[PDB]
């Protein structure tokens, strides 16, 4: 994560996780599941913010 | 024998004079009590402050902090002055006994309120509170004391000039702490700290702010010092670098022509000091 | 869109038209138009009003790619308005009774900002040089307002083309209350892309000193928050880019910080007041700012000399932040790190 090369690898990993996340997000109908997914996503977003707001 | 808080609201006074002997505000949008803001209605007849302190003690908490803001509004002689002075010493001791940062913060807030509105006796108590804040580990409480110092400026250095001998007395309490402390290196660090205290005043770093004016305080301080802090100050002075009419005046508390030129102690105490 | 989109632009034309138009200026803009070329420009302005009537300009300039987010309306005939704007540039030319146009000219610039909202293409025409806009770049509070209209134009401008617009302004020094509003630049950071090198300096810190100064008489809490937002934009700009001047900006922030949280503690209330709510947002930003300072470094040692004053404000702020709705966990984590 601290390494720039590591950060680039992490961003690619995040995109693969996102593709899995998008299939989870429609969730057939999962109104409760989407809210649970959002709370986990916000913590990941805070971590992305932590390396830089950008 | 028996909303009770509302009863205190029922007779909160307000306006120039109390009317202590013998429900909706005029502004629109409040459903309660119709529209009756007015409440239907200087006897000679410190005791209350101890009860108020007890209320802060009994879980006042944030409300106690609210009480401290109220206390600054509350602040806006003789036995009554003495009782307040005794309470202020008791509060500082209580804060040390509590060993609680929040309690220290409430005391620091009181100190800031005192700085904005301090009687000369109260200001001496406030300086004692400032020494307690230096004793206090809060640091933020020291910042609250700094806010009181800004009120004194309402310029810390200007406030120190206004403090005069009382500002010198706070330094003397600091000097007494130094005497208890003594390393010579620690005294040199203390001398740097004295420049830092001057920086908080904004009157430079000791030097011209201290120097001869500091020396006049030092004469009186040295007799109290018995070496100790004065010896430490000499070691600090040796680290810092390489006619004491006031010392003669402190002893009193063209031969000595400068002492003769301003023998304020001889000129006012007379008595034994004139004999000395 | 079509006519319905057109009406909103026409209403902006109407506001200049409305007595005393907008801002209480006597000129109706059409009234301001009331030499021979200037009279022709007034005829052009009526035609532009006719263009507004058609609603043809609305549902125009449809592609939203590159410039101004969702696409601006075509605003065809914006250029005829621009010719009137060029006539406005001609008025008060000797200065660039006396400067009577300036007030009309500022109104024209405000109309121009509405026009900039009206046409993405019209913004492109000004970038090409327009030429009068370049003359304006070559040449008080109204001028600051004109820069703000330019800032709206920058948001309209497509990325890279906007960097070219930043290149167009003659000098950074030339760019250097109403001036404070102009500082609340920030748009260029918002138009992130090229000009990051322009953001890098030589010794900014002077602006931070001005923020420490709180010079503007109104000293509005919202105005202070806007300065804080500009500092936050600078912090965002620094992240896009990748000191002692940074500490000086921090020193201005600290003077705000000691008031922050401690002022809230004195209130002892949820921040119903908009300034109080703004302060709560600022406190969350300050926790975010502390995280940014941690990312910077070294940075901590510069922070340490003024740190003890900051810490006394900070301990109260940390308690205040956990309570505040505005305060956020990522900013809070930096605060926990300070704890």
């Amino acid at each position: 994560s601290g390494s720039h090369e590591a950060k680039g690898s992490c961003i690619e990993f995040s995109n693969w996780i996102i593709t899995r996340l998008l299939r989870i997000a429609a969730t057939p109908s999962c109104h409760l599941l989407h809210k649970k997914i959002c709370e986990v996503i916000c913590s990941l977003l805070f971590l992305f913010k932590s390396k830089s707001p950008a | 024998k028996d909303v009770k808080k509302e009863f205190a609201s029922i007779l909160g006074q307000l306006v120039c004079t109390l009317h202590g002997m013998f429900e909706p505000f005029s502004e629109h949008g409040h459903v309660d009590l119709f529209c009756r803001n007015l409440k239907a209605t200087q006897l000679k007849a410190k005791a209350v402050l101890g009860t108020l302190l007890n209320l802060m003690e009994d879980p006042d908490k944030d409300v106690r902090v609210a009480f401290s803001g109220n206390i600054k509004h509350i602040l806006e002689d003789g036995f009554i002055k003495e009782l307040f002075v005794l309470r202020m010493k008791e509060a500082y001791t209580h804060a040390q006994i509590s060993r609680n940062n929040e309690l220290k913060d409430t005391l620091i807030l009181t100190t800031g309120d005192i700085g904005r509105a301090a009687k000369g006796d109260l200001v001496p108590f406030a300086l004692l509170h400032l020494l307690h804040c230096l004793l206090s580990k809060s640091a933020s409480v020291s910042g609250a004391a700094y806010t009181e110092i800004r009120a004194l400026v309402a310029k810390l250095q200007s406030f120190f000039s206004q403090y005069k001998k009382p500002i010198c007395q706070f330094l003397v309490e600091s000097l007494h702490s130094s005497q208890m402390t003594a390393v010579a290196h620690q005294r040199e660090m203390a001398l740097n700290t004295l420049s830092e205290i001057a920086n908080v005043f904004d009157f430079p770093d000791l030097n011209r702010f201290l120097t001869r004016t500091l020396q006049v305080l030092l004469p009186d301080l040295a007799a109290k010092a018995s070496p100790a802090a004065s010896a430490l100050i000499r070691t600090l002075g040796k680290q810092l670098n390489v006619f004491k009419y006031i010392f003669s005046h402190l002893v009193c508390s063209d031969f000595q022509g400068l002492h003769n030129e301003l023998l304020l102690r001889i000129g006012e105490h007379y008595q034994q000091v004139f004999n000395g | 869109w079509r006519q319905r989109s057109n009406t909103q632009g026409s209403i902006l034309i109407n506001l200049l038209l409305k007595q005393p138009l907008i801002p209480g200026s006597s000129l109706s803009l059409c009234h301001l138009l009331s030499s021979a070329l200037r009279e022709a420009q007034n005829l052009a302005f009526t035609g532009l009003n006719l263009v507004a009537r058609n609603e043809c300009s609305r549902d125009g300039d449809p592609a939203e790619g590159g410039r101004r987010a969702f696409p601006l309306c075509q605003l065809p005939g914006a250029v005829h308005f621009l010719p009137l704007v060029q006539f406005f540039i001609g008025l008060h030319c000797q200065a660039l009774s006396v400067c009577i146009l300036e007030g009309f000219s500022v109104t024209a610039l405000s109309i121009l900002q509405h026009l900039v909202c009206h046409s993405g293409a019209v913004v492109s025409l000004l970038l090409s040089g327009h030429p009068l806009l370049k003359m304006l770049l070559h040449l008080a509070s109204v001028l600051t307002q004109c820069l703000k209209v330019l800032v709206k134009l920058a948001e309209n401008t497509s990325c890279d083309f906007l960097p070219r617009f930043q290149c167009v302004f003659q000098v950074l020094p030339k760019c250097l209350p109403s001036v404070l509003l102009a500082v609340e630049l920030s748009l260029l950071a918002d138009h992130d892309q090229l000009a990051p090198q322009l953001c890098s300096h030589s010794e900014l810190l002077l602006l931070y000193m001005y923020i420490t100064s709180r010079p503007d008489r109104v000293a509005l809490e919202t105005q202070w928050l806007q300065l804080e937002q500009e500092v936050v934009w600078l912090l965002a700009k620094l992240g896009v880019q990748s000191c002692q001047c940074n500490v000086e900006v921090v020193r201005a922030l600290t003077v705000m910080l000691h008031r922050q949280w401690l002022t809230v503690r004195r209130a002892g209330g949820p921040p119903r007041t908009d300034q109080q709510r703004r302060t709560v947002r600022c406190l969350r930003d300050t926790v975010l700012l502390l995280h940014g300072l941690s990312q910077k470094d070294l940075f901590m040692m510069h922070c340490v000399e003024v740190l003890h004053q900051f810490d006394q404000v900070m301990p109260g702020v940390s308690m205040l932040i956990r309570g505040l709705p505005d305060v956020t966990d990522c900013e809070e984590a930096a605060l926990d790190d300070l704890c």
